RNA sequence: AGUCGCCGUGCCUACCAUGGUGACCACGGGUGACGGGGAAUCAGGGUUCGAUUCCGGAGAGGGAGCCUGAGAAACGGCUA
RNA sequence: CAGCCGCGGUAAUUCCAGCUCCAAUAGCGUAUAUUAAAGUUGCUGCAGUUAAAAAGCUCGUAGUUGGAUCUUGGGAGCGGGCGUCCCCGCCGCCUCUCGGCGGGGCCCGAAGCGUUUACUUUGAAAAAAUUAGAGUGUUCAAAGCAGGCCCGAGCCGCCUGGAUACCGCAGCUAGGAAUAAUGGAAUAGGACCGCGGUUCUAUUUUGUUGGUUUUCGGAACUGAGGCCAUGAUUAAGAGGGACGGCCGGGGGCAUUCGUAUUGCGCCGCUAGAGGUGAAAUUCUUGGACCGGCGCAAGACGGACCAGAGCGAAAGCAUUUGCCAAGAAUGUUUUCAUUAAUCAAGAACGAAAGUCGGAGGUUCGAAGACGAUCAGAUACCGUCGUAGUUCCGACCAUAAACGAUGCCGACCGGCGAUGCGGCGGCGUUAUUCCCAUGACCCGCCGGGCAGCUUCCGGGAAACCAAAGUCUUUGGGUUCCGGGGGGAGUAUGGUUGCAAAGCUGAAACUUAAAGGAAUUGACGGAAGGGCACCACCAGG
């Protein structure tokens, strides 16, 4: 059973400290392993450069092509791949064109039907690419 | 309960309420006190000594009769022995097995009861040397104290 | 079986426990008084005597012990009658 | 081992009326409890005790008259500072009416009212309702 | 026992003794570590943040040494 | 498109658009940290038979936790609805060895100020700003500390405010004394102008004087005495040890017995014998298999053998003898709390396996053959190595399972069985009547189990414990936190090697799983049925 003592108190806050890492998130979040091996270094946005454009395949159930972008940062160097969300916007994409990309949702983890994508492009050489979508701009030729 | 072992048992005395003496008994405690002092010059223990008067002339407990216990009255007139009677007999069972042992070194059952008794032993030792009876430095040696007992 | 008296219990079911187990302990050995045929001393013992007797005379023994209550030697006569 | 002796009789209270006996014996027969049940028997939740004598720790009977619902006991014996009771007192008992912790203190054994109006706090034992 | 020091002290020097800490976690290493009053959330208990207007500490490219002065090892003073 | 489940394969409630509607509104969406939800890190407050999970068993230091017991009433001054239940001082003790309210008072700082604390109540002392919060119609509010009056305006002025609380822990101060720990007199000590005496002896007296003892105080030391009710709590349904009669496939050493098997010798008669679903490999007139009498060697200990016993667990079975341990029972013996659980550490630990000697009947991993088979380097049959056996050292694992930690209490019945003790009619016993079992009939203890139930629990199966748990706390130990990667990589440690112990991360994924239910299925079993099935036949 349980300890409860009266002057029992270094056992018990001992015995939670070494217990508490056997919980995911704790684990994930106080040790560095997942930080320093994270794209983004603790961070939200990040811009970089393209070199690709292809197209990612779907699971099993579902049939399509999901339109990725292969993707090399600034600051650290890696690469990566990215979704572009809308009808149409691909072609909004010339080569060498300095986007902004983000996360999905899901805090590392894969979303949907699409096998291995985790970042989502969100601006193009600096113009709003839902509002380029919507036509109440345009892009700076 | 059983500290080395997995019995309940609950075997055992039990005194009556009444402390009196029962008036049949026409025996003093000046005469009791004299039968003690024979039947310790013959070596025997305190607990030898008390059967004995329960079982040929009636007396139930000394402490009623008396006022004191059978070890206290000794230690009075000098006759207690240097050691207590319960390590003197842990002491004695100990130096037979070991001697059985000597001979027979493939008999795991008896290490096992030695390392019991041992333990036994050292538990026991703490309580008289605290309590002022052993000196601070007594211990026993596994290789002397067949001397000891007998 | 949601009633009875614990303070009074009948003397035959109070008999019939370990001693102490009863309401109160209580002993259940005696004292007697022998007579020894061959000699007219009376010499007392006790029930669960886990002893030898020998006699007055040293001429003759009494009791032989057992697990239990002990033993007479077929020709002595015990009066348990003590207190 | 019974390293407690207070525990131990409560439950064996509280299990027999559980059942719906008229009489219990509890052994130890302990100075503490003796306090306890006077309590209990002076705001009427239960009937007289005579207290059997040995010369031993001693023996006990009660008698119940089972209006009672629950007999509890808190180990170890907490310190109270007299502003924690709120706290205490909302999340052992049903509600803000009635049931009563006793806790020991200097001027004796008493619930929590009494402490109340003599101002003082002490350490705390059990509770019943 | 003395030297130096605004004063007490192995702070330093000579002669002696062999001691001091540790499972009640020393020692070693990491910190996206200046500390606290406090901030967010919050039935009751807690979890996390606190560079940031108040108090205290440290530093003025990295290191070291000094003059003046009641007060500085100053840096909008000097010398390497 | 979609955070998730999911939508789209020519009639899309989910895509691209238009009408229409819904929510918040000068604001609304998106990403990432971080709180609540999370009783999914659990002190308050989880779980551990089968869902993830209790070390193989035992001992053991630090740690944590520890039985009962020593002043209670009855009163007194009182206030309510001789009295009676609830309210308020007291029956904290004196201390004068002393202070100062030649000797008399009544009280205090001191002297115990409290044996030492913890505990609780009070008081002090806490930087402000921030928070809770008092006052004030900032045009309300956020804020902020200001403001209001009579009046020709004379009042050359009047009233005012700038609160209060909290401020864990250590530290300080004074009261109360239940709870918890400790101390005191046992090879004796407290007190008595106590009494002698061996010393120093400071000023009191010797008016001032020279020195000594001198009555003086308090020192160390030594001698004799009366006084105290003269000093030790009881002995746990807590424990250790003693003692008595028994108990048992408990453990070690030596010893005797048994049928079987395999081989060998001699005798007898005769062609097959083995083994299989069926066969063959193989043995066989150089005499197999069968029967008969002998000899040898090495293993194993049948039936009796049980939901029976013993042991810490692994595990334990022929006879006898020896050696040293043990449980339970019985007890008007003894010591007197000596104890429960336990990191580190230490003993034991099936089978396989490793090392060195002796031995080697039977069985038989490897290995070779003959069969079945589409194929079989397997299931079958014949041979056959390591090993299986003993002596001495290594290793330390298992479905090492009651898949269920240890200690202690409480909680319902019934009939049995095994050990010990207590009793009672009767039968036998035996050899003339007794103590031995055997039964017959009951009781009591602590054991291995069993049947029955609305005790009560639980997801249920089920369980007198897996109960006494949202009415949550007896004491304590080890361990778990979605599924895989993975008991993997690496580092350290032991070991002759094999391996054991400690033990990750990237990445991947939305389900894996437990108990029970209805179908279907079955080269699973029990009843029946049909020439779109069979037998016999056209
Ligand atoms: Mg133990
Ligand atoms: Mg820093
Ligand atoms: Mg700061
Ligand atoms: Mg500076
Ligand atoms: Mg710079
Ligand atoms: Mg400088
Ligand atoms: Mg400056
Ligand atoms: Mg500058
Ligand atoms: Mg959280
Ligand atoms: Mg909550
Ligand atoms: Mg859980
Ligand atoms: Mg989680
Ligand atoms: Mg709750
Ligand atoms: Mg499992
Ligand atoms: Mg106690
Ligand atoms: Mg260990
Ligand atoms: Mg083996
Ligand atoms: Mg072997
Ligand atoms: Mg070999
Ligand atoms: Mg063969
Ligand atoms: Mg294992
Ligand atoms: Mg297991
Ligand atoms: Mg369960
Ligand atoms: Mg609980
Ligand atoms: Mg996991
Ligand atoms: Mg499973």
């Amino acid at each position: 059973g349980k300890c409860r003592g009266l002057r029992t108190a270094r056992k018990l806050r001992s015995h939670r400290r070494d217990q508490k890492w056997h919980d995911k998130q704790y684990k994930k979040a106080h040790l560095g392993t997942a930080l320093k091996a994270n794209p983004f270094g603790g961070a939200s946005h990040a811009k970089g450069i393209v070199l690709e454009k292809v197209g990612v395949e779907a699971k099993q159930p579902n049939s399509a092509i999901r339109k990725c972008v292969r993707v090399q940062l600034i600051k650290n160097g890696k690469k990566i791949t990215a979704f572009v969300p809308n009808d149409g916007c691909l072609n909004f994409i010339e080569e060498n064109d300095e986007v902004l990309v983000a996360g999905f949702g899901r805090k590392g983890h894969a979303v949907g039907d699409i096998p291995g994508v985790r970042f989502k492009v969100v601006k193009v050489a600096n113009v709003s690419l839902l509002a380029l979508y919507k036509g109440k701009k345009e892009r700076p030729r | 309960g059983r500290m080395h072992a997995p019995g309940k048992g609950l075997s055992q005395s039990a005194l009556p309420y009444r402390r009196s003496v029962p008036t049949w008994l026409k025996l003093t405690s000046d005469d009791v006190k004299e039968q003690i002092y024979k039947l310790a010059k013959k070596g025997l223990t305190p607990s030898q000594i008390g059967v004995i008067l329960r079982d040929s002339h009636g007396v139930a407990q000394v402490r009623f009769v008396t006022g004191n216990k059978i070890l206290r009255i000794l230690k009075s007139k000098g006759l207690a022995p240097d050691l207590p009677e319960d390590l003197y007999h842990l002491i004695k069972k100990a130096v037979a097995v070991r001697k059985h042992l000597e001979r027979n070194r493939k008999d795991k059952d008896a290490k096992f009861r030695l390392i019991l008794i041992e333990s036994r032993i050292h538990r026991l030792a703490r309580y008289y040397k605290t309590k002022r009876v052993l000196p601070p430095n007594w211990k026993y040696e596994s290789s002397t104290a067949s001397a000891l007992v007998a | 079986p949601l009633a009875k008296d614990l303070l009074h219990p009948s003397p035959e079911e109070e008999k019939r426990k370990h001693k102490k187990k009863r309401l109160v302990q209580s002993p259940n050995s005696y004292f007697m008084d022998v007579k020894c045929p061959g000699c007219y001393k009376i010499t007392t013992v006790f029930s669960h005597a886990q002893t030898v007797v020998l006699c007055v005379g040293c001429s003759t023994v009494l009791c032989q012990p057992t697990g239990g209550k002990a033993r007479l030697t077929e020709g002595c006569s015990f009066r348990r009658k003590q207190h | 081992v019974r390293m407690n002796v207070l525990a131990d009789a409560l439950k064996s209270i509280n299990n027999a009326e559980k059942r719906g006996k008229r009489q219990v014996l509890i052994r130890p027969c302990s100075k503490v409890i003796v306090r306890f049940l006077t309590v209990m028997m002076k705001h009427g939740y239960i009937g007289e005790f005579e207290i059997i004598d040995d010369h031993r720790a001693g023996k006990i009977v009660v008698n119940l008259t089972g209006r009672l619902n629950k007999c509890g006991v808190i180990s170890p014996r907490f310190d109270v500072q007299l502003k924690d009771l709120e706290k205490w007192q909302n999340n052992l008992l049903p509600s803000r009416q009635f049931g009563f912790i006793v806790l020991t203190t200097s001027a004796g054994i008493m619930d929590h009212e009494e402490a109340r109006r003599k101002h003082t706090g002490g350490k705390i034992l059990g509770f019943f309702f």
